[PDB]
RNA sequence: ACAAACUCCUAGCCCAAUACCGGACUAAUCUAUUGAAACAUAGAAGCAAUAAUGUUAAUAUGAGUAACAAGAAGCCUUUCUCCUCGCACACGCUUACAUCAGUAACUAAUAAUAUACUGAUAAUUAACAACCAAUAAACCAAAACAACACUAAAACGUUUAUUAAUUACAUUGUUAACCCAACACAGGAGUGCACCAAGGAAAGAUUAAAAGAAGUAAAAGGAACUCGGCAAACACAAACCCCGCCUGUUUACCAAAAACAUCACCUCUAGCAUUACUAGUAUUAGAGGCAAUGCCUGCCCAGUGACAAGUUUAACGGCCGCGGUACUGACCGUGCAAAGGUAGCAUAAUCACUUGUUCUCCAAAUAAGGACUUGUAUGAAUGGCCACACGAGGGUUUUACUGUCUCUUACUUCCAAUCAGUGAAAUUAACCUUCCCGUGAAGAGGCGGGAAUAAAAAAAUAAGACGAGAAGACCCUAUGGAGCUUUAAUUAACUAUUCCAAAAGUUCUUAACAUGGACUAGCAAUUUCGGUUGGGGUGACC
RNA sequence: ACCAAAGCUAGCUCAACAACAAAUACAAAAAUACACCAAAAUAAAAUAAAACAUUCACCUAACAUUAAAGUAUAGGAGAUAGAAAUUUUUAUCCUGACGCUAUAGAGAUAGUACCGUAAGGGAAAGAUGAAAGAAUAAAAGUAAAAAAAAGCAAAGAUUACCCCUUCUACCUUUUGCAUAAUGGUUUAACCAGAAAAAAUCUAACAAAGAGAACUUUAGCUAGAUACCCCGAAACCAGACGAGCUACCCAUGAGCAGUUUAAAAGAACCAACUCAUCUAUGUGGCAAAAUAGUGAGAAGACUUGUAGGUAGAGGUGAAAA
């Protein structure tokens, strides 16, 4: 009835940051993948003409979309309704804000769709930091130029 | 001394398996010609002992109670008698059991 | 834990109070004294030892007392004295000679001529004369014999200066008391005690005395034979 | 000589040493009981 | 010629290894995506037992072995045959007790059947026993068949006065074959009457081997046995020693003694009051020594003590040379000491020599007793010497007695062996488990050279298996422990001491408490006890 | 073919968030009579310093978090110990699980059985089905199925099991073990390598790099690579123990006969008490007994009930 010799001891945190530019480029090489496997799709509006989850069904196949689908839009709420309704309503599809990108959904989807205002979005964001300067201080406090 | 080692099963067998720690097979076993069950040629059947024990038994709790108590005993001799007898004259002058069983087959009379 | 002692009694009764012992033992049950116990059980027999004590506290004058019986105590060494007067009967301690009916004085009055005195007598200090041979001698006045109790052995008054006396004590240490202490002219009771002799270790069990320890122990600095100036006399006058 | 049999049986000085009021009479006494109640004992004093 | 891992030959995935250190793969889980029946890339870990006198559970072996129990016959409770811890209460146990019923299997160490297992039902009824007033006062006066006494000085209440609810029936203990020892234990258990009137069975059935246990008898001899006359006796008595004086007390479970105590004799320390000593008071009371009685108790205050420079040995402790001379030395010289060992007793329960010398004791004696006796290491309260009386102490002789023994024997009973029940223990790498001589980590059933040899039981004996039991109590080594002692080194608290301040007053004092800092002791703390070494110690060295 | 074997649940981890009524301290579970109440004094040592004396974090308190910083300082200036000034921190909501499945996970079906006088220690276990208001044959050990010259038990092989021929069990420990050195009957389940200063390896960005404080003469930042398990005798604090035994204090109780003027620590010898000597017994009948044989047996005698003294202590006719 003894005690264990060693075992697995408190509740234990696994916790370690990658350095920022790592996690940007992984970023940006998702995306790369997604390009050129041509398995990522650039649409504009997402108004969906009707809520009906069948509609967005029909709509992946008829364009070959391949099997599980990811949407990404610019802004939570601003998404339009019938988009959000009909997509809530499914598993294979997903729907997220730009906000949330990330490289292991992207991975997990076997197709990216992208709103425009989302682009202009990603690429911004993403191509400032080559051009950066190493941070002073956090970068929520005042800076010259960034917010 | 503590034995050296556990022995294998091998030597066990041997050695409790010999012809001598086997029981032998017993060939004087006969039938009793009255009753037919098994007896010993040289032994008494027990089947038949048994049913002279009981009346053995019997008649002598009647001869217990013709009799008053522990130390009293009869001095003449004995003879017991069966329904429907009366007794002969050798056998007269002596002490009487009587006994509801007719007389039983392997019982004579004599 | 605890314990409660025997000596509870308010009363001076003259009939035997029966007595717990304690064998070594403080209040806390543990051995204080070594070697203590065991004894034939005893009953006590209370003392009077202030000897002059007015009877009825409205009549102050001098005592005559009778001497009915004179008996063995287990308590004390010395023997014991029964002695009435009026109403009041006491045990007093014994002196030599005193026998069954006999009669004895106490008075505190302090005469110049002084008086010659029996040995059942008990005067002031001061009224004795110069050579006597007292026991049962008191310390400060009022406060009852301390001093020189023990089987047949007595003091002797030495001198007087400025109205108190000076008394030797058995030990011959001499001690300074006041002209007013009362005390008993004579030797105490049963002189012999000292040259009994105890036959068997079973006396010693009877006397209530254990046996000593076994345990073997150098003689230390302390053992030889010390001859020291004998100690300064005692004084129980007090300076104003 | 032969041993084992070291315990007398009384009932009196049973209740007496280990019964619930000498427990209760001293302050480390009432500590028995409280270890023996934060254990949760059937038998909390002889 | 025959002979290797060497070297050829034919093919390759192409050259040994303990500590430590590098590499490549993978078993089983879980989590991400795939995968669909066993999954493949990653990420993670309680991530892999042939070995800890490992832990738990279960199985063997030893082993159907050791060991366990019920007196006979009958008509079934009736006679017999034998032995005697019996009935109550107290304490303590708790239904184990009672009736009826059941027992295949559980309890009984087996059966039969049942006071002890299982179920159901019942049960001990108070006059015995428990529970059950106070306060005042008189009363010095033992139990002991109690007249009267003895020393050790003795447990226990009446009566008078003042008040005490006053009122059927309170409440509670009442069985037993029993309790404390793990057990339905050859054991431990208080009291009153008993010796049977009451309680109980020593053998389950045989057989009559050895070896063991207990008992009985023994020709001739009577200690020749042996460490010792231990055990045993148709004996049961005498004597001599040593040590203790004596009765007593101790190492529960290896020592009852010469050890301890003790009467007695001596040293110290104390002049006094509410809980010890002590309701005492120096003829008393505490620390101790040495052990009755008798004769004794020598000389030594320099050391260390202890006391209040000086004093002390019935305090710790000591008590001599060297040569000259009548073989010896009464004498002599000189030296050192605080004194120089005396009275006794003596080869001894007394370092060694040593089995000293000699006499008695026996056929013979290292034993015993008596003497001599420098014991160069006896010796007088750390007691010296004699002596009664006493030792389950040690030794020696004699009588007597006998199986101790010459030198064994017969017969019974428990074991014993066979039949029937029930059924353990240490131990055990695996064993298909010989002998000899060599060899070998130096003593072999396993190696080498030879021998011998169908297979298994039961019974015996103990030479071996460095047999079984206890991680050797000896020895040494750990910068491991502990107990004891002091001049080890560091030193408190406390108990006492003495002093200075403080505190009160005087113009230098301290009544009892009581704080700060010292001192001087007692009791007392904390921590260690270097290393090399032909093992350690002593010696020597670093 | 027996003995066995298999289930997935009971529940646990870790973390977020925030049945009265009566009876009871008389010897608890007892309606009821005169009192008393109530109390407080530093934590020590084990261990580190390779010994050990000064010193040795954590052990009480809250203060948190990112830094200043393992810096100032403090230390047989050794071992180690260690601040502050001054700076940083956005709300709730949003619960779960690369946590365990009956030797695990709680000790737990329980603080119960049971073991202890007492403080205290402290287990083991459950498994069919919708319905019982329906009756796999795989561990060791054995059985079916005793054993035939020979030899670490196998291997080379053979028509053929042996028969031939060749081979010093395994670990640990050592200079060297077949050793007659240690360990283990056998099976199953449990049962033992943890850290990121410097370094190397792979990447990011580079005279700079890091999501704040820092480091920078190719550097910085991130990942990955690492260091066991079981054992004393001890020492310190606080509890609980005198129903055994040591000694006391209460209150009771025994001691017949025989001898002697006698209860005289006198004789003889029972009950009762001790334990001398021998033999049995040695996992016993018994964790100290039984049989014989012995000592004492009106006393310093035995013995019952009830108190007391507690470990730096008690008690001691000293045997530590
Ligand atoms: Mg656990
Ligand atoms: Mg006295
Ligand atoms: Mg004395
Ligand atoms: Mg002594
Ligand atoms: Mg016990
Ligand atoms: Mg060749
Ligand atoms: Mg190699
Ligand atoms: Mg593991
Ligand atoms: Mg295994
Ligand atoms: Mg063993
Ligand atoms: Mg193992
Ligand atoms: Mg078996
Ligand atoms: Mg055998
Ligand atoms: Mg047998
Ligand atoms: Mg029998
Ligand atoms: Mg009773
Ligand atoms: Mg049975
Ligand atoms: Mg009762
Ligand atoms: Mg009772
Ligand atoms: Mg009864
Ligand atoms: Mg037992
Ligand atoms: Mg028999
Ligand atoms: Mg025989
Ligand atoms: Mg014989
Ligand atoms: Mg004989
Ligand atoms: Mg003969
Ligand atoms: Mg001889
Ligand atoms: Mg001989
Ligand atoms: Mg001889
Ligand atoms: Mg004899
Ligand atoms: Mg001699
Ligand atoms: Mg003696
Ligand atoms: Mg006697
Ligand atoms: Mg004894
Ligand atoms: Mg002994
Ligand atoms: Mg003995
Ligand atoms: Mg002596
Ligand atoms: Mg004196
Ligand atoms: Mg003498
Ligand atoms: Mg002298
Ligand atoms: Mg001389
Ligand atoms: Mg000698
Ligand atoms: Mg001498
Ligand atoms: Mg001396
Ligand atoms: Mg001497
Ligand atoms: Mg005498
Ligand atoms: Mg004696
Ligand atoms: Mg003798
Ligand atoms: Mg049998
Ligand atoms: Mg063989
Ligand atoms: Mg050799
Ligand atoms: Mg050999
Ligand atoms: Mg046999
Ligand atoms: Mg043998
Ligand atoms: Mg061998
Ligand atoms: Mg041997
Ligand atoms: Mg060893
Ligand atoms: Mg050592
Ligand atoms: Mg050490
Ligand atoms: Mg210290
Ligand atoms: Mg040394
Ligand atoms: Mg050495
Ligand atoms: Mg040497
Ligand atoms: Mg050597
Ligand atoms: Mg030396
Ligand atoms: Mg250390
Ligand atoms: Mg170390
Ligand atoms: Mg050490
Ligand atoms: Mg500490
Ligand atoms: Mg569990
Ligand atoms: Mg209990
Ligand atoms: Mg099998
Ligand atoms: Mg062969
Ligand atoms: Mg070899
Ligand atoms: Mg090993
Ligand atoms: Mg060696
Ligand atoms: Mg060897
Ligand atoms: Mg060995
Ligand atoms: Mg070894
Ligand atoms: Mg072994
Ligand atoms: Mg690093
Ligand atoms: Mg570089
Ligand atoms: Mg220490
Ligand atoms: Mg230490
Ligand atoms: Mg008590
Ligand atoms: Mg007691
Ligand atoms: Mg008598
Ligand atoms: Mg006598
Ligand atoms: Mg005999
Ligand atoms: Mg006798
Ligand atoms: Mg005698
Ligand atoms: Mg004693
Ligand atoms: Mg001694
Ligand atoms: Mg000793
Ligand atoms: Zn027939």
């Amino acid at each position: 009835g003894g005690g264990v010799a060693h075992g697995p001891r408190g509740p234990t945190s696994y916790y370690y940051m990658l350095p920022m530019k790592v996690r940007v480029q992984g970023l940006k090489v998702a995306l790369t993948v997604k390009l050129a496997q041509d398995d990522l799709h650039i649409v504009d509006s997402l108004e969906l003409p009707t809520a009906d989850p069948q509609y967005l069904i029909e709509l992946a196949r008829y364009r070959r979309w391949g099997d599980s689908v990811l949407l990404v839009d610019l802004e939570h709420e601003d998404m339009p309704q019938n988009v959000v309704a009909a997509t809530s309503g499914l598993k294979t599809f997903n729907l997220v804000p730009a906000v949330g990108l990330n490289v292991h959904s992207m991975l997990k989807h076997q197709t990216l769709v992208l709103t425009l205002p989302t682009v202009a979005f990603l690429e911004e964001k993403l191509l400032w930091h080559n051009s950066r300067y190493t941070p002073l201080y956090p970068f929520r406090l005042p800076y010259c130029d960034f917010p | 001394a503590a034995p050296k080692n556990r022995r294998s099963i091998e030597v066990n067998r041997c050695r409790r398996r010999n012809p001598q720690k086997l029981i032998k097979v017993k060939n004087n076993i006969d039938v009793c010609p009255e009753c037919g069950h098994l007896k010993q040629k040289h032994i008494l059947c027990g089947y038949c002992y048994e049913k002279v024990r009981k009346e053995t038994a019997e008649i002598r709790r009647q001869m217990g109670k013709q009799e008053g108590g522990p130390f009293r005993a009869p001095t003449t001799e004995t003879v017991v008698l069966y329904s429907g007898e009366t007794p002969s004259e050798q056998d007269q002058g002596k002490r009487i059991i009587e006994r509801e069983r007719k007389r039983p087959s392997w019982f004579t009379q004599n | 834990a605890t314990s409660v002692s025997w000596k509870s009694r308010t009363k001076y009764t003259v009939m035997p109070v029966k007595m717990r012992k304690s064998g070594g033992r403080n209040h806390t049950g543990q051995i204080q004294v070594h070697g203590i116990g065991g004894g034939h059980k005893q009953r006590y027999r209370m003392i009077d030892f202030l000897r002059f004590r007015p009877e009825h506290e409205s009549k102050p004058g001098p005592f005559e007392e009778k001497v009915i019986a004179v008996r063995y105590d287990p308590c004390r060494s010395a023997d014991i004295a029964l002695v009435a007067g009026g109403n009041r009967k006491r045990w007093i301690i014994a002196t030599e000679n005193m026998k069954a009916g006999d009669t004895v004085l106490n008075s505190d009055h302090i005469g110049r001529m002084a008086v010659a005195a029996r040995e059942g007598d008990a005067h002031p200090l001061g009224a004795l004369p110069v050579g006597t041979l007292i026991n049962n001698v008191e310390s400060e006045p009022g406060r009852g014999a301390q001093y020189i109790r023990a089987a047949g052995t007595c003091g002797v008054l030495l001198r007087k200066v400025n109205g108190t006396a000076i008394i030797q004590l058995p030990s011959k240490r001499q001690m300074q008391v006041l002209e007013t202490c009362i005390a008993t002219v004579g030797r105490v009771s049963n002189v012999d005690h000292n040259k009994r002799v105890i036959g068997k270790a079973g006396r010693n069990r009877w006397l209530g005395k254990r046996p000593n320890s076994g345990l073997w122990q150098r003689k230390g600095g302390w053992a030889g034979r010390k001859i020291r100036p004998l100690p300064p006399m005692k004084s129980y006058v007090k300076l104003p | 000589k032969a041993r084992g049999n070291e315990y007398q049986p009384s009932n009196i000085k049973r209740k007496h040493k280990h019964g619930w009021v000498r427990r209760l009479r001293t302050p480390t006494g009432v500590q028995v009981i409280l270890r023996r109640m934060h254990k949760g004992r059937k038998s909390l004093s002889h």
